[PDB]
């Protein structure tokens, strides 16, 4: 069992959705080292079955400024997926700041 | 040039992204545990206290502030700090404040 801080990590993205910063907490939770995420779009990582819903959620972020994703899957570093939920906030556009909460182990 | 920080609702740095070294010159451990107000020009200090006080009332939306931050070279750098609260809805733990801090022109 993990406490809340240990299941939450921050990330920052450019407006093209590429990672520009990620907290090292992601490594224990999903396997990635932050430096290997940089420059890669979030879209590389969404499960196929979430991709259309995430594209809609990105539209919503760009029109409203702030959105909660609802539950979706991230491809983990050695394969399989983790469920996450994210609050995304645009910083004005300059970058998007995400607070990410893990809902599951690697499945 | 920007870096992320997390603060308690009082203003104390509780997490500092290492991009702070290139932004303002300090190692993260020189900022951690101190109040952001300790690095703020005396004319701007009250504005920054009142910004941290208000950001918790804004229902999680972004508050921006510009203020003069003391670099590791004891020079005043204009910063634009965009801040918002985060509280994990599965819990009733005290919210904390997430900031993005950019060196900006005052022109
Ligand atoms: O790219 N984002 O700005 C972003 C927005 C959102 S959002 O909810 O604001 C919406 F645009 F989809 C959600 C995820 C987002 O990125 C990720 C962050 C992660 F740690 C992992 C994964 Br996979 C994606």
């Amino acid at each position: 069992f993990k406490g809340l801080d240990s299941k939450t990590f921050l990330s920052e993205h450019s407006m093209d959705m590429k990672f520009t910063y990620c907290d090292d907490r992601i490594t224990e939770l999903i396997g990635y080292h932050p430096e290997e995420l940089l420059g890669r779009s979030a879209y590389e990582f969404y499960h196929a079955l979430d991709s259309e819903n995430m594209t809609k959620s990105h539209q919503n972020l760009c029109t409203k400024g702030q959105v909660v994703s609802g539950q979706y899957r991230m491809l983990a570093k050695h394969g399989g997926y983790v469920w996450l939920e994210t609050q995304g906030t645009v910083i004005y556009p300059q970058c998007i700041m995400c607070v990410n909460y893990v809902l599951s182990e690697i499945e | 040039t920007r870096f992320i920080s997390r603060h308690n609702i009082e203003g104390i740095f509780t997490f500092v992204d290492h991009r702070c070294v290139a932004t303002v010159g300090y190692q993260p451990q020189e900022l951690l545990g101190k109040n952001i107000v300790e690095f703020c020009h005396p004319e701007d200090q009250q504005l920054l206290r009142d910004s941290f006080q208000q950001v918790v009332k804004l229902k999680g939306q972004v508050l921006s502030v510009m203020f003069r931050f003391r670099s590791k070279n004891q020079e005043w750098l204009w910063m634009r700090t965009s801040s918002f609260t985060f509280q994990n809805p599965y819990s009733d733990e005290i919210e904390y404040i997430i900031c993005t801090n950019t060196n900006v022109k005052n022109s």
